[PDB]
């Protein structure tokens, strides 16, 4: 698992706002003060930021990009960065053997020329859409609020937030990716040839 | 001394024993080289009777085609043992631990040597069977 | 001089374990405090005694 | 400080934090050594909930065809307790376990010559399992661990809620994953398809 | 630079040492020879300064033992610090901490070079060698 050892102020501002959750004053820096909370709060956005992205979203499932296998090893790397491996067209046969991607139909983790597989990958939370990181950080703000302050009352209201937040995710990409009934896809768009 | 060590395989010896201070566990990997490498389970095959004993199951022995039984340790590089976090006291298990597992992973790379070409009598390089390539 | 009778409602977030609250004066003027008082969020969960 | 750093984690070590970050407690730094009684309760929790999550059997998993092997002297088939499930490739499986040691139920034969093929759902890490599932292992032992020790009501509430939804997204994962097909792609009315 | 042969004609009984070792223990000297000899510390070779062994006697290309080769054997068990509950930290602690491991591996790194080894250019240099045992 990738872990967490570099910084970014526009990640920081999302950490304020995960310890705003509880009650619990911002943070200035993500020094490594004793602050149990501000680290736990860090805790929760990198464990749930590899949430978000593995549900599979449009922009994040890289779609037939090529993993190339190291020459002379013949096996290929198939590292904690890669939330879903897959494959293009179905039965996916890829699956994560050791640490290197094995046929598990054909018994073998060597591979001479690469894999066309369908992979989404892990991007920091500040490469992630506005409507996203706003849900990573009030699903984080829920978690959080459960581990650590167990208040009920305003933990009901921020469940009754991370919907609102889901519903205003999903609605940006059913824009974004523009999917189209009869006339985009693969069955249907074939059989409206005149 | 020593971190790879090999025994040899007769067919009804299934107790072989390990030397080395292996931390963890998962750390020891036993290959049955014979005639081609084949690494055993940790325990559909291969079995830890006592820390210092892995017993296989099937009892393993040339008549399979497999011969010499390799046991080497394997310290992760990536799998650390300890990993500091903010806000936790600072024990000093973790520190040796620390220590410990850095320190195995080198020992294990003194052992290169005993992998490699191989110096013959005089200074003949050798390669006993071991077709070059590449 | 200005000298004021009142409750001055300050915002101390967090923990109540980690934060501290002093009062410093160092001007020419007199101080009084008489009362101080809290509020805050309270969850014990593991309902005691 | 540089931002040019990868580094990596142990991505066992950092599901036994998501277990007792759940149940409320500060990080443990080192799994290592049988003192900490929460690591070794919360990482058995893990351990045992790795092979039910495995068991229930997923595409991935089952591998199909694997040719187990007799002992030459002995001819018998070991079953391991790594081998979560043996089963006949085709239909009314024949194998069960007597003694640890396959046994053809309807033959009532302990000794095999020549090998067996089986679906065998082998039980592999937390670090061989796709995220998705990396995710539900953890969360469903962050509620069985505040369960057996930490019994306040209200955050196994919480927690289970999240169970849920990860079982939701790990079951989405291998209806793309499997890629199953009704009309061209099984057994039966694959064969009625064609003109 | 674990490793550097000494060799020198006669009974000359300083010999520098380059490489940085943590302890006395660590340093090994044998004197090459038709047959290598592992001279003792206390009674064979003494530490003039930490950085010059001094030999008594020291043999010579006269006598069977010809050259001398010390290197560094720096050991893998022998941890020499032993973090403890404080026992104030030290920096000196630490630092000396990660330089064994550093050492090991910068010494283990040097037991492959003896062998084939790579020169600048990139390639893999015999040193006039004959490969035996091969197979096409």
């Amino acid at each position: 698992s990738y872990d967490m050892n570099v910084e970014t102020a526009a990640e920081l501002s999302a950490v304020n706002d995960i310890l705003a959750s509880i009650g619990e004053p911002p943070v200035s820096t993500l020094e490594g003060d004793a602050n149990a909370d501000a680290a736990n709060a860090r805790r929760i956005l990198n464990k749930i930021n590899r949430q978000i992205q593995s549900r599979g979203w449009t922009f994040n499932i890289e779609e037939g990009i090529t993993l190339l296998p190291d020459v002379y090893s013949n096996l290929i790397v198939y590292s904690d960065d890669y939330l879903s491996l897959m494959s293009t067209s179905g039965q996916s046969i890829y699956v994560n053997r050791g640490g290197y991607v094995y046929d598990r139909t054909s018994q073998s983790d060597r591979f001479d020329s690469g894999i066309t597989v369908n992979i989404i990958r892990l991007r920091d939370y500040d490469e992630m859409p506005e409507c996203f990181r706003y849900w990573i950080v009030t699903k984080a703000s829920r978690q959080f609020n459960n581990r650590f302050f167990g208040a009920p009352e305003v933990e009901g209201v921020l469940q009754e937030e991370e919907d609102e937040a889901r519903r205003l995710c999903m609605e940006y990409e059913m824009d974004y990716g523009g999917y189209n009934m009869l006339d985009g896809d693969a069955f249907t768009s074939g059989l409206l040839t005149r | 001394i020593k971190t790879v060590l090999t025994y040899q395989l007769d067919g009804s010896n299934r107790d072989f024993n390990i030397p080395f201070e292996y931390l963890a566990r998962k750390f020891v990997v036993v290959t049955l080289i014979g005639v081609d490498r084949k690494v055993l389970t940790i325990n559909t095959d291969y079995r830890f009777a006592t820390r210092t004993t892995i017993s296989l199951t099937k009892a393993w022995g040339p008549a399979d085609g497999y011969t010499t039984i390799e046991l080497r340790r394997v310290t992760s590089t990536t799998d650390r043992l300890v990993d500091f976090t903010d806000g936790s006291i600072l024990r000093a298990y973790d520190l040796n631990v620390a220590q410990i597992q850095t320190m195995h992973v080198a020992e294990e790379a003194r052992d290169l040597t005993t992998d490699t070409i191989g110096v013959n009598n005089d200074g003949h390089l050798d390669a006993r069977g071991r077709r070059i390539v590449n | 001089l200005n000298l004021g009778t009142g409750q001055y409602r300050f915002p101390v977030v967090g923990n109540a374990k980690f934060n501290t609250v002093y009062i410093l004066s160092d001007e020419t003027t007199p101080l009084n405090i008489i009362g101080c008082g809290w509020e805050g969020n309270y969850l014990r969960r593991s309902s005691g005694i």
